[PDB]
């Protein structure tokens, strides 16, 4: 209304329209992006599959742990 | 929002802290009344006694009842 | 119009220096003495054995004697 | 229009931390407290990111953890 | 719209009444088509076995 | 200073504690505390060694879990039971 | 009715215990079909049909066998 | 015997050097106010950087006394004192020297009406709080710990907000002294058995039972007013409410621990015999403090009473787990009380940063504050969810914790205790939503500033305090497990 054009909060506060709200956005997915992909490494370096799939599938394109705790008596 | 109702009587205890038509005692035994439906419809089941009226025999699996599939001896 | 202090509010402040002060209220009346009696003296004694029976519950379930306490 | 058309605030509303921005050209004045509180802060990341890191591990459960994993290994191949 | 006495209606767009009846009709068939493949299987009629 | 490696301790109960009279050898009693805690530890990582057992049987064996790690979770529950200073004594 | 898939058949194809009974051996050929068919129901309907009228004969069975004995409490109650 | 240490940074320099801070701060002009504001700040914080070097060096496979160094007090050498710290007490230390340096930073604004005596007395209560934290000896344990009440008296009745501090300081003062007389007669009645008050010599020594239980009162009559359990329990709130800010965040986050510290250093490992005795006692007060005081906390009017009535419930919800005797038990003891310590303090930090402005408690007052104040007003709300034991915040883990080992030893008791969730939910969340959620109220309040740059930097090694434990608590249970498992086991020998 009148006094909340001059209170600053994190998500904007009401009827937030910044100007440059586009490159802004877009920034945002690149930083996202650039987020995701430690984590995707991460994720596929922890992962683990004891069993084989029935049929091709694409986490055998970056994960290297399938059909791999066959030996559970030796499991420490 | 519009006005905020300042005090002008002394205030009481119990403020801070302050389901029309129908009285507190009354609406107990009505809530009694409908959970004693529950009730007399559960011992109904029992009167009932659909497990004396089986209509197959109890199922028999291989292997002694997969006793060894279960867990048991082998 | 000036200063970011409250404005007070006179019954608003009675209400409140009220309740700082109950201590000069209690008269050791019937419905206190019930009070004080039920749930300053009955209720932890309730809940005391409570908890020494379960200690002892598990001493049965152990074969072992009743653990003794203060 | 609210995806074609870019926003009204040239600037964001309010002011962050509740500061008046300094003169066009000028650069805020720091209060006594904030350079030995944002040194502080940095020597305790500092301490607490590498020193936490680089100590050894000494605890109770590594240690018995190697020391049990050692007993049933030698009472296994041992009967 | 089309003003009856102060109060006015507005005609519905027209690719919401499409979608609308297309959507249920859509529906109406799958239930046709489908109580005549296993309709005699679900009133006891016959088994799906049979044959 | 102090060198790189894991922490070394005696493997053998301390000599001169007296089970009879704890209190009559004080540093052999504390020595023992000790060791009696370096040892429940290891009995605890025992039962952890065997958990991990335990769990990747069910996970690789699935609906067969009951028959092929019966052995095992026997083992784990045996480990368990007197383990540490929870609801079992010694 | 006697028991096909022996132990090994039925713990190799991971059949779930409350499905090894005595038409194991047909769930065997339904289940294989089943995944490589991505379990649609338009699929491996010849296998389905099979394994299904092989439950419901056991459930007959036991249906009878129930006949049987309900035809002999009364029995004893009529010559009580 | 001169058992000094061979480490470089050990505890006599680190409890020096916050009282040459306030020497030097003896003789500098009350007009030189930037310098006096500067001095005190650094020695806190040079203070907080040597203890966390001490964390660094700590040795986690011992169950002995660490940095152990030795001081002489008579020639003659029969009377001969010790200093060292193990994982029970390593992190309290820590707690200390960290919260000093935001007790200063709270009244910065003020400190041109403060003065230097603001400082000096909480300098000086560092030195003397971080002293008790490290001592091996009954007697100066006691001596240390009553030397506190002077500048805690002082800085309660000078910089407190209204004239109820002075009976506040007076309750807060005569508690704490009959407390510490009860324990001051149970040192001599132990010195003249042992003939020494060395702890670790304690710790060896073989005790009755008929004398075990009579100590174990002695020693409880002292920690139960400084826990504080029911019925001693009611000069906490008057103290901390009339206390200013930084008063608060002292007596809460440091002081309140003193009574559970005392429990884990001395009754509990030294009397094994009547400390099973006393347990159901013990834990029927605990349960009774956790019912009835939530309830009293939900009914409070006062910002401070409602916080202040909240860390009385947690105080003794940390006692169940001490007295469980198990590893979870007294391991979530510890990190319960360390979390206290941070969200507690936090959220007398709140309500300081409420009442600094508009200059009242009353929750009647305030409400509809997220539309003026949004960053408070999300800061408040995470250190409410903390005050819940929300999942993923420290006091999380130490609750659970406790309530595992309560389990494992009593299963009622456990259930009690848990109810705790329940309550204190109802009280944080319904505090909350009348000071922040809602409508303003003009004619109470109509002027207002959200957090300022030496707010919200105060507010940040919080936040990071209590995620980093909620997340992680690996890094302090791992440095404290060899000296917990080695007290659960003291006077067992199965």
């Amino acid at each position: 209304g009148d006094f909340r054009a001059k209170v600053w909060s994190m998500t904007g506060g009401p009827n937030c329209r910044p100007k440059h709200w586009r490159r802004n956005t877009a920034i945002a997915m690149f930083g996202v992006f650039l987020v995701c992909i430690p984590i995707a490494k991460l994720s596929a370096k922890l992962e683990q599959r004891p069993h084989m799939p029935v049929r091709p599938i694409p986490s055998q394109i970056w994960c290297k742990n399938f059909g791999t705790k066959d030996d559970y008596e030796k499991e420490h | 929002v519009g006005k905020h109702i300042v005090p002008d009587k002394p205030l009481s205890v119990n403020d801070e802290l302050m389901a029309d038509t129908v009285g507190k005692y009354e609406a107990l035994a009505w809530l009694s009344g409908g959970l004693g439906f529950f009730v007399g419809l559960g011992l109904l089941a029992v009167l009932n006694d659909k497990a004396s009226k089986v209509p197959f025999t109890p199922r028999v699996y291989p292997y002694d009842n997969l006793r060894v599939e279960l867990g048991g001896e082998p | 119009g000036g200063g970011m202090e409250t404005n007070k509010n006179k019954f608003i402040e009675d209400w409140g220096s009220a309740r700082e002060n109950l201590e000069h209220n209690f008269r050791w009346t019937r419905r206190n003495f019930a009070l004080i009696g039920i749930f300053g003296i009955a209720l932890p004694i309730i809940v005391y054995k409570g908890i020494v029976k379960d200690f002892h519950m598990q001493d049965e379930d152990a074969g072992r004697p009743h653990r003794k306490f203060l | 229009s609210r995806w074609a058309t870019p926003g009204h605030e040239e600037r964001p509303k309010g002011y962050f931390m509740n500061r008046t921005p300094p003169a066009p050209g000028q650069s805020r004045k720091w209060e006594d407290w904030e350079l030995p509180c944002y040194i502080t802060s940095f020597l305790t990341i500092v301490i607490l990111g590498v020193g936490l890191n680089a100590k050894p591990d000494l605890s109770i459960e590594t240690w018995a953890h190697q020391k049990a994993l050692e007993r049933l290994e030698m009472e296994k191949l041992a009967t | 719209g089309i003003t009856y006495k102060g109060v006015t209606v507005h005609t519905p767009k027209t690719w919401h009444t499409v979608t609308g009846k297309g959507l249920c009709a859509v529906m109406w068939f799958w239930i046709l088509y489908r109580a005549k493949q296993d309709g005699p299987v679900v009133m006891g009629w016959r088994h799906p076995w049979d044959g | 200073g102090r060198k790189k490696g894991l922490p070394e301790f005696e493997e053998s109960a301390p000599d001169g504690f007296d089970p009879e009279n704890p209190y009559k050898d004080p540093v052999a009693m504390v020595e023992m505390r000790e060791h009696i805690v370096r040892e429940k530890w290891i009995q605890i990582e025992k039962a952890k060694i065997l958990r991990e057992k335990v769990k990747w049987c069910y996970r690789v064996e699935g609906v067969n879990h009951y028959q092929k790690c019966r052995h095992l979770v026997q083992q784990y529950l045996d480990s368990t039971r007197g383990v540490g200073w929870g609801k079992d004594h010694r | 009715k006697k028991m096909i898939a022996t132990q090994e058949e039925m713990s190799a194809a991971k059949i779930a215990l409350g499905s090894r009974d005595m038409c194991a051996h047909l769930l065997i050929p339904l289940n294989k079909c089943r995944q490589a068919e991505f379990y649609l129901p338009w699929k491996c309907e010849d296998e389905r049909h099979v394994y299904e009228k092989c439950e419901y004969e056991l459930v007959m069975e036991r249906m009878l066998a129930m006949k049987k004995i309900r035809e002999e409490e009364a029995l004893a109650k009529q010559n009580k | 015997l001169e058992h000094f240490c061979e480490c470089y940074f050990n505890l006599s320099g680190l409890i020096l050097c916050p009282v040459l801070g306030s020497i030097i701060l003896l003789f500098i002009p009350n007009s030189r106010i930037r310098l006096i504001r500067l001095i005190g700040l650094c020695a806190s914080l040079i203070t907080f950087l040597y203890s966390l070097v001490l964390w660094i060096q700590f040795d986690s496979s011992t169950a002995k006394f660490q940095f152990v160094e030795s001081l002489r007090w008579l020639p003659y050498e029969n009377i001969n004192f010790y200093l060292g710290i193990d994982g029970i007490s390593l992190f309290f230390v820590i707690l200390t020297t960290f919260l000093i340096p935001i007790c200063i930073l709270v009244g910065w604004s003020g400190m041109r009406s403060y003065g230097k005596e603001y400082i000096i007395a909480f300098l000086i209560c560092e030195f003397l709080m971080i002293a008790v934290f490290c001592m091996l000896d009954l007697l100066l344990f006691y001596v240390f710990f009553e030397s506190v009440l002077i500048p805690m008296f002082i800085i309660i009745g000078v910089w407190g907000s209204r004239q109820r501090k002075i009976k506040a300081a007076y309750q807060f003062f005569l508690y704490t002294l009959l407390g510490s007389l009860f324990m001051l007669l149970a040192i001599l009645l132990i010195l003249f058995q042992t003939g020494t008050t060395d702890l670790q010599i304690l710790l060896t020594t073989e005790f009755s039972e008929r004398r075990q239980i009579f100590l174990w009162i002695a020693f409880f009559a002292s920690f139960a007013v400084k826990v504080p359990m029911v019925p001693v329990h009611i000069w906490l709130p008057e103290a901390h409410v009339e206390a200013p800010t930084a008063g608060s965040v002292i007596l809460a986050g440091i002081l309140l621990k003193f009574g559970t510290y005392g429990f884990l250093r001395f009754s509990i490992p030294m009397f094994p015999e009547a400390t099973l005795c006393f347990t159901p006692f013990i834990y029927t007060l605990s349960a009774i403090a956790i019912i009835y005081t939530s309830l009293t906390t939900l009914r409070q009017i006062d910002l401070k009473k409602i916080i202040a009535y909240s860390s009385v419930a947690h105080m003794n919800l940390v006692t169940i787990g001490m007295f469980s005797l198990n590893i979870q038990g007294i391991g979530g003891s510890i990190l319960l009380m360390l979390s206290h310590g941070l969200v507690s303090s936090a959220l007398f930090l709140c309500v300081g940063v409420l009442y600094d402005r508009h200059k009242t408690r009353l929750v009647r007052y305030y409400g509809g504050l997220v539309s003026t104040m949004p960053n408070f007003s999300t800061i408040f709300f995470f250190f409410t969810l903390a005050n819940m034991s929300l999942p993923g915040t420290s006091s999380f883990i130490g609750e659970f914790l406790i309530l595992v080992g309560a389990f494992q030893r009593n299963s009622l008791v456990a259930t009690l205790a848990a109810l705790g969730m329940i309550l204190g939910a109802a009280y944080s969340l319904w505090l909350y939503n009348r000071v922040v959620s809602g409508n303003l109220k003009p004619d109470f309040l109509h002027k207002f500033s959200d957090l300022n740059g030496r707010e919200v930097f105060i507010f940040i090694p919080f936040l990071v305090g209590l995620v980093w434990m909620g997340v992680y608590p690996k890094v302090f249970l791992d440095c404290m497990h060899t000296s917990v498992s080695n007290l659960v086991q003291h006077g067992k020998f199965h």
